[PDB]
RNA sequence: ACAGGCGGUGGAAACUACCAAGCUGGAGUACGGUAGGGGCAGAGGGAAUUUCCGGUGGAGCGGUGAAAUGCGUAGAGAUCGGAAAGAACACCAACGGCGAAAGCACUCUGCUGGGCCGACACUGACACUGAGAGACGAAAGCUAGGGGAGCGAAUGGGAUUAGAUACCCCAGUAGUCCUAGCCGUAAACGAUGGAUACUAGGCGCUGUGCGUAUCGACCCGUGCAGUGUUGUAGCUAACGCGUUAAG
């Protein structure tokens, strides 16, 4: 699927906690998708991936203040249309939220390798 | 599109006005500073050659254009 | 800039590495000044031919001399002379393309017609 | 392909400590090279394989 | 030979060419063949002395063998420096040979102890080595042959400098320019040198009459 | 007299120049592809070191050509666990890439500059260099405001020494870092100004095409623009340069 010429393609991998049940990653899912297209979006998809434990144990620190040691976690992937100005907004949420652990949002292109 | 001089002086005009309001925020582009300074130049020489192979078509470009003219 | 400062140096370093051909620029001028080395005896052919609407010439030079060349009249300095001080390069070994109202034409040609003019060249 | 995602293509590129290995042992070429380093270093910010050991 | 071996020497005398290997040209080098059997020709009803300079080790034989037929002289091992240029110490030590080999008809090597004997073997045995095909030259040759351009660089310089013509092998690997007879084509094996080797040879003996 | 200078006068029109039209090879634009640590700004990441908090435990630790200063039973060093901070990015890494240089390397994302090639859109010499001028410009240093882990001018101490205001060792300020601005100097070197045409080759490194080919890429064969190493002619006082020239 071609892109119109007002935006390009970026991509989504993310690191969510284990613990978390059915219900709460299809609010989360829900709460990127309605944040993503709210902005200049267009062919939204996710994929899903498993607990495959982490190569390193992580630190994080809730709202609460307490913090808590991980050695696995649930991946998820996006690829999608943006705008080129509405990525920061993105960006800034995979940060602030509890719930994400990592966030790293590339803009993979073609090569011929 | 055509390669007239009039209309490399139009896409000049933009290129050159698209990195003024650029430099308002990143000042410290020094790299595209030595880029500014070429399209600057190049048009100075390309209304260099209209001017003296006719004077019409260079007041008419420069009112349109809202170009300064030079002295001498 | 000046066409013809690179006519003779296409022409001396062919014979520095010692070849036939040179493959020259065609021109209204060099195309007279050629003209003059085959009378003269300096190259033994010439030859016309196309690759795009633009024109070349292909030369063929001799087979422990060293065939000399020098320009004289510069773009940053010209230079003329009149008919008394006409050069004779080497008491007539050598000769001197100069152009005339009457076209270009040898020095001995000029000696006769009685007309100097711009010396571009000299040959020896 | 040659990207983050893919664990079999970049894990036969790697030593036993997790480090990068030379072009020459790997024979790739420039293009492929430049991207193994790129491919590893963002894998392992997602924790997808350890910096280092 | 070869694309990161070709000289651009060659070039006048080059017609194609193919995968890897190189093709020369026997079109010019058939009127050097001419050129130079008419002149070696010519020159042996004179009366003239030649030589041949071979020492590579497929054709060390060859060239022996190539001398018995014709009253030239042949140069089967190396150089050894200042053969025709340094011909003053030439001579002595050609005079030397030419008398060590009547001081072994004597009985003087009895009264010799062992190990002084053996030195003058020694010694003889080092000058047939290199100074076997030149015992009956007494004097410089007039035009001298290089069979390899190579590996006997030294040969072909000396008579650039006493002013010698000579044959060398213009093939790729060499300058043609140091040569005034050119005949290529002889790096192939033993059927480039034998085809030129006894032509060549062939002509000295009816010019000899 | 010649030669040469000034002025007038009648002719020649190649060249310089002028005037009127033409072309596209030089230059540039529009396109379509493409590599890269180009630059600016904002977010993300781990080890390592240091300090503090405690647990364990008990005499040395640390350093040197040898020693001592120093730290330590008021519990050091070492060893697991934890909080925090600052600065810098092993491996990839070179016969490597980009940039006008100075310089740019952990990761991404945003805005943005330049170069290369292809071709059938176009422009019609719109070119080169550049006195003055202007901009950028390693570290060090200065003026305010912050930050300061480690390393470290200065300054102390312990040694080496006839002496040691040094080399060595233990502690260590400014500074090293960030944001505004000044300073405008370096072996700021390729000790080699820029542009253009011509002038044998050999090896292999990128970028982008073409064709062969396994037409899956590859490989092989060539074009262009670069980047390195040998080297012919030629130059050079010599060393050496040598298609990126010091021809
Ligand atoms: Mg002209
Ligand atoms: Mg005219
Ligand atoms: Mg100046
Ligand atoms: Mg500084
Ligand atoms: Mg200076
Ligand atoms: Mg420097
Ligand atoms: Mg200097
Ligand atoms: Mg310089
Ligand atoms: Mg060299």
């Amino acid at each position: 699927p071609q892109c119109p010429p007002g935006l390009r393609q970026y991509e989504t991998m993310a690191v969510l906690r284990p613990d978390m049940t059915e219900d709460e990653r299809l609010t989360l899912t829900q709460k990127y998708e309605e944040l993503l297209v709210a902005g200049g979006a267009m062919y939204v998809e996710v994929f899903n991936r498993g607990v495959i434990p982490l190569a390193y144990s992580i630190k994080r620190k809730n709202k609460a203040g307490e913090t808590n040691n991980y050695l696995d976690g649930i991946y998820l992937l996006f690829t999608y249309f943006t705008k080129p100005e509405s990525i920061s907004p993105l960006e800034a949420a995979l940060v602030t939220d509890d719930d994400v652990i990592r966030s790293s949002s590339f803009k993979i292109r073609k090569r011929k390798y | 599109n055509k390669g007239s001089v009039e209309f490399q002086v139009f896409c000049f005009t933009n290129k050159i006005r698209r990195l003024t309001l650029h430099l308002e925020l990143h000042k410290k582009d020094y790299s595209s500073q030595r880029g500014l300074r070429k399209t600057l130049g190049k048009r100075q020489r390309l209304l260099a050659y209209l001017l003296k192979i006719n004077g019409v078509r260079y007041k008419e470009l420069i009112s349109k254009l809202n170009i300064r003219e030079l002295k001498t | 800039k000046d066409t013809i400062a690179d006519i003779i140096t296409c022409i001396r370093n062919a014979d520095m590495n010692r070849k036939g051909t040179v493959r020259i620029v065609s021109t209204n001028i060099t195309e007279n000044i050629v003209k003059i080395l085959l009378r003269e005896g300096f190259i033994e052919n010439a030859r016309k031919h196309q690759e795009r609407n633009k024109y070349f010439l292909v030369l063929t030079l001799r087979h422990l001399n060293t065939f000399h060349l020098k320009r004289v009249s510069r773009p940053g300095l010209r230079i003329y002379s009149n008919y008394q001080r006409i050069p004779r390069i080497l008491g007539g070994m050598g000769i001197a393309i100069l152009s005339t109202s009457r076209g270009i034409m040898t020095d001995r040609e000029a000696r006769l017609e009685g007309i100097g003019g711009e010396i571009l060249c000299y040959i020896w | 392909r040659i990207d983050y995602r893919n664990m079999s293509l970049i894990s036969r590129f790697i030593s036993e400590q997790g480090k990068i290995l030379s072009r020459r042992v790997n024979r790739l070429t420039l293009k492929q090279q430049r991207l193994i380093t790129s491919a590893i270093k963002q894998a392992r910010i997602l924790s997808l394989l350890p910096f280092l050991n | 030979h070869g694309t990161r071996k070709w000289n651009p020497r060659m070039s006048p005398y080059i017609s194609a060419k193919c995968k890897g290997i190189h093709i020369i040209n026997l079109t010019r080098t058939a009127r050097f063949l001419s050129e130079a059997c008419d002149l070696v020709f010519d020159a042996s009803s004179r009366g003239k002395q030649f030589l041949i300079v071979g020492t590579k080790n497929k054709a060390a034989d060859s060239v022996a063998r190539a001398a018995i037929r014709a009253r030239c002289h042949y140069v089967n091992k190396k150089w050894l420096g200042g053969m025709l240029t340094n011909w003053s110490t030439t001579e002595t030590r050609l005079h030397k040979f030419r008398d060590l080999r009547m001081e072994q008809t004597a009985g003087r090597l009895a009264r010799l102890p062992k190990r002084d004997a053996a030195v003058v073997k020694r010694q003889l045995s080092h000058l047939q080595t290199y100074l076997g095909g030149i015992k009956y030259m007494t004097g410089l040759p007039d035009i001298v042959i290089i069979v390899d351009q190579q590996e006997e660089y030294t040969a072909l310089r000396e008579c650039i400098t006493l002013g010698i013509p000579t044959i060398c092998l213009i093939d790729t690997n060499c300058n043609p320019d140091l040569a005034d007879i050119s005949i290529p084509a002889n790096d192939d094996a033993i059927a480039s040198i034998r085809l030129i080797l006894t032509k060549l040879v062939f002509a000295i003996c009816e010019g000899r009459s």
